[PDB]
């Protein structure tokens, strides 16, 4: 279960595929919703937050990274590091992250094309289709998402890589389109938006069933505030692409992390600034549900930007799209050849020299993904998928700091006062167990933060201990965490607070996890059954290194 | 003699915001006053939202999809989504939900001290913009678990109506936080209701306890 492996662009153009790479759906589509159902005027605040997780979770990949020679995946790094169980939680978690980030920003884009045209595809598909089951499944089927992705999937499978001069130059529209939105809100937009109360409870629309909330600048409490932030984690996913670049780096580990930092704090900015000028122009609530940025834009009188904007969104969806389409066969092949997936998806054809089978399965899910399921539980799910592979990645962040350099009875002396300068494996065997200990407690006062939040504040005894007792022993195990001799291995870049940051890292995103919905809980349980299921019954036996 | 008398419920302002009236002799009659525990916050403490409405107003805030006049232009679901983060207040149907729900809830409630009227060994009580109710004893009557009473306090406040018979009359759009006023035996003895007596009124919630100001007093006329 733990068997291991053996193992230019400058920094702006990693700079600029990760902003290509990440700037898309969450700003152009999301960002209404967003500020409309869970958070209001301050889901410039669910962002930041949202954008915190994220850099927290960057931070460890640039060292995650730095341990490992070889350039890949978090999959390869997990493989060659930690053990085979984990490498491969990991890598189904990349899958199911790229596999659902493709369905979501296909039906984004889909939405934005049928808007930009009037709606047609989407009346054909109302007239046409249902699939009966609003429950569970969509209220209507985006059969030009599931054309988007087919398209897509031929061109990958025909060799059709990576154009960075496209993405450049599609990164820059996109940009200048943020821009001119932002300029826009702080010129029309005003303050009032934020300051609405049960005075300016209405819309000149005559939708019905508005939810109005307390009005102001939080109409929905920080609850919202941390549900909208879980919700914008979709956005800022899509750095991995620079720790996966694959092409020679001027600087192979100094730069990609500098890269994701960057990156990250750019659509930190953009975010915020667009969903300022979103809520300032148009109130919350009034927000349209089709297309928040170009009803807005309406609102205010200035129609006409809604083509702009359709400029823009298509860009962005378009480079998104592809940010997360072209890692996602990588990602199967990569363990297929391992042998932890069917070997089959690792043949590569010889007519075309690409994993066909690999990108085409994917492809099929995908579209299926965005056939049957509505963006916000497309996007819920990449959501948790992403945050239990951040948390993955975290996780051996800080035990990998610990261990010894490769080629129990204990005591309390020993655990907490070791004498030796330099890991051994007593001390990596402690912070292991330790890790473990501060992943299930940090998971126990997660439950207890949310679903016995109402508890809390009623101050009943049982989960008033539970919190406190839970609180103060992760604490004490960090600082047993803390006493343990650090490895004495150089590496390109560190984590600066190893005890402490890999462990903010995991609560803040296993927290964000907490807050989604139950279905989307639901469908990752059963997709972490289908990953369990194949490894136990051929990944453990077909595994390359057994 | 036989009067037209009038009992009258005022705001922290001294408006009148509820009456009752009736033909009786003077000091006979003593009706279960039930104002509305947001026309007491008429034009009173920002809290509640009705710092700007005058007495005896409509209740603000768009009718919930929910009420018996079913949905409408920017009817609000509001009123079905949970309660959880709304602030008890009366500026919306969902607000005064929410209100209701902390007034009924057992571990919340509110509580009522005495003013002016209350004896001079609790003058260390505070003063109008305290509630008069500055610490824990100084509070007379109210719905809340440690159940106060008073022996010589002038009346009694409770919740009028149940929880469940007040959720229909707040998804309607409607005053839905029915106060209920007993005068005691003290008060009934007391003849002063002509200058007025007044109470302060704070919810018990985990925070700052908001509360209001609110009065009752009595006037007539020959009938
Ligand atoms: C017995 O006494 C009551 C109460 O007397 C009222 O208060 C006294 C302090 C004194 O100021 C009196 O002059 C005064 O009437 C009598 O009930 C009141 O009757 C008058 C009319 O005779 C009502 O006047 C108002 O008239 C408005 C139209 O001009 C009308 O819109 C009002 O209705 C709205 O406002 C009232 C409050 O003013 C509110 O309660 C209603 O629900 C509605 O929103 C109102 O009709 C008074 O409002 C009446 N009540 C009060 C408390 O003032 C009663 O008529 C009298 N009976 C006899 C036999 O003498
Ligand atoms: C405050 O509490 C009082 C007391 O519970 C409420 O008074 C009650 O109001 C209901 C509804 O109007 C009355 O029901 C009616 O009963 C009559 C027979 O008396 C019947 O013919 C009607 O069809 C109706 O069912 C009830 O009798 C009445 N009780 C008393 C003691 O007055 C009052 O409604 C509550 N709200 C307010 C704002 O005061
Ligand atoms: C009759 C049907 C085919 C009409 C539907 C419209 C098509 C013409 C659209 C649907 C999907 C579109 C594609 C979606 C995404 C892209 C990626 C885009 O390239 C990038 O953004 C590169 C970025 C990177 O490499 O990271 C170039 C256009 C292209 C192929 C689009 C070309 C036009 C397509 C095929
Ligand atoms: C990038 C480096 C230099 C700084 C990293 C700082 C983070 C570790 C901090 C910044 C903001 C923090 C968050 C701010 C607010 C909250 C909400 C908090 O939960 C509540 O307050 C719930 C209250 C309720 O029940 O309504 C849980 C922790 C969390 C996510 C915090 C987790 C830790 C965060 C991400
Ligand atoms: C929200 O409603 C309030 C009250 O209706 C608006 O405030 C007043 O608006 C009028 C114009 O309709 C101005 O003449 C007043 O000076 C405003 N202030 C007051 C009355 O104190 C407010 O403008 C509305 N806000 C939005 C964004 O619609
Ligand atoms: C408002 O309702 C009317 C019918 O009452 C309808 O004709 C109109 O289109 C509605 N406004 C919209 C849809 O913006
Ligand atoms: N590499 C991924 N899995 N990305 C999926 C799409 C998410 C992207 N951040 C967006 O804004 O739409």
């Amino acid at each position: 279960m733990l068997r291991r492996k053996v193992v230019c662009l400058n920094t702006y153009d990693l700079v600029a595929l990760g902003v290509g790479s990440t700037l898309g759906a969450g700003v152009y589509v999301l960002a209404g919703a967003v500020a409309r159902e869970n958070a209001g005027p301050a889901i410039v605040i669910s962002f930041l937050i949202a954008a915190l997780a994220s850099v927290l979770a960057g931070l460890c990949y640039g060292e995650f990274g730095a341990r490992v020679p070889k350039t890949g995946s978090a999959y390869l790094y997990s493989y060659v590091t930690v053990g085979e169980l984990w490498a491969f939680i990991t890598g189904w978690n990349l899958i199911l992250s790229y596999i659902i980030g493709t369905s979501s920003v296909a039906r984004a884009w889909s939405a934005t094309f049928d808007e930009l045209i009037g709606k047609p595809i989407g009346e054909f598909s109302r007239q046409h289709m249902a699939l009966n089951a609003p429950g569970v499944l969509a209220q209507t089927p985006d059969i030009f998402a599931v054309i988007i992705i087919i398209i897509l999937t031929g061109l990958l499978t025909l060799g059709v890589k990576e154009s960075a001069m496209v993405n450049k130059i599609f990164t820059c529209i996109n940009v200048l389109v943020l821009c001119f939105i932002v300029v826009s809100g702080f010129v029309k937009g005003s303050i009032k938006n934020w300051q609405l109360t049960e005075k300016n409870f209405s819309c000149n629309n005559n939708d019905t069933n508005v939810k109005y909330g307390e009005g102001g600048f939080m109409p929905f409490g920080f609850s919202g505030v941390l549900s909208g932030a879980a919700t914008c984690f979709y956005a800022f996913v899509g750095f991995d692409c620079i720790a996966t670049t694959g092409e020679e780096v001027k600087n192979p580990q100094k730069a990609i992390p500098v890269g994701i930092v960057a990156s990250l704090l750019i659509c930190f900015i953009a975010y915020f600034g667009v969903s300022a000028a979103l809520t300032l122009m148009m109130p919350y609530f009034c927000l349209d549900i089709d297309s928040p940025l170009p009803g807005a834009f309406k609102h205010q009188g200035w129609e006409e930007a809604k083509y702009a904007v359709a400029i823009g969104s298509l860009c962005a969806l378009s480079t998104s799209l592809l940010g997360s389409m072209f890692p996602m066969p990588r990602v199967i092949y990569a363990m297929a050849e391992d042998g932890l997936l069917f070997k089959f998806l690792a043949k590569i054809n010889n007519r075309t020299k690409t994993p066909v089978i690999a990108t085409v399965t994917s492809g099929a899910i995908a579209a299926v993904m965005a056939f049957l399921f509505e963006l916000k539980d497309l996007v819920d799910l990449m959501s948790i998928g992403t945050l239990l592979a951040y948390s993955l990645v975290a996780a051996c962040v800080l035990v990998l700091r610990y261990q010894p350099e490769q080629p129990e009875k204990f005591s309390l002396k020993s655990i907490l006062s070791p004498k030796n300068v330099e890991p051994s494996k007593f001390s990596g065997l402690i912070v292991n167990i330790s890790a473990g200990l501060l992943a299930a407690l940090i998971i126990t006062v997660c439950i207890v933060a949310v679903l016995g939040r109402e508890a809390l504040a009623e101050g009943t005894l049982w989960a008033v201990f539970v919190m406190t007792g839970s609180v103060l022993l992760c604490m004490l195990v960090t600082g047993i965490i803390w006493r343990q001799p650090e490895s004495k291995t150089k590496l390109s870049f560190k984590v600066p607070f190893v005890p402490v940051l890999p462990v903010l890292s995991i609560f803040v995103n296993i927290y964000l996890m907490m807050q989604l919905d139950q279905g989307t809980w639901v469908r990752f349980a059963v997709w972490m059954l289908i990953g369990f299921t194949i490894y136990f019954g051929y990944g453990i036996w077909h595994s390359e290194e057994a | 003699q036989v009067y037209n008398i009038t009992w009258e419920v005022t705001n922290g302002d001294r408006e009148t915001v509820w009456a009752i009236s009736g033909n009786h002799p003077l000091w006979t009659w003593w009706p279960v006053l039930t104002p509305d525990l947001c026309m007491l916050a008429l034009s009173g403490p920002p809290h509640w939202g009705l710092e700007y409405q005058a007495p005896y107003s409509s209740p603000p805030g768009p009718p919930c999809c929910s009420g018996s006049s079913g949905s409408s232009a920017g009817c609000s679901r509001d009123c079905d989504e949970p309660l959880t983060s709304l602030t008890p207040r009366c500026n919306t149907a969902w607000n005064r939900l929410k209100l209701d729900q902390v007034t009924h809830k057992s571990s919340e409630g509110f509580y009522v001290c005495p003013g002016s009227h209350r004896p001079r060994e609790a003058k260390s009580c505070g003063g109008p913009d305290s509630f008069y109710c500055a610490s824990w004893g100084c509070e007379t009557t109210g719905r809340v678990y440690w159940k106060p009473s008073s022996s010589w306090d002038y009346i009694t406040v409770d919740n009028n109506l149940t929880t469940s018979q007040a959720v229909q009359v707040c998804k309607d759009n409607k005053w839905c936080n029915p106060l209920a006023i007993q005068f005691t035996n003290a008060g009934k003895q007391v003849t002063s209701w002509t200058t007025g007596h007044y109470w302060g009124l704070r919810l018990y919630v985990s925070g700052r306890d908001p509360g209001l100001t609110f009065g009752i007093r009595l006037r007539y006329q020959n009938l």
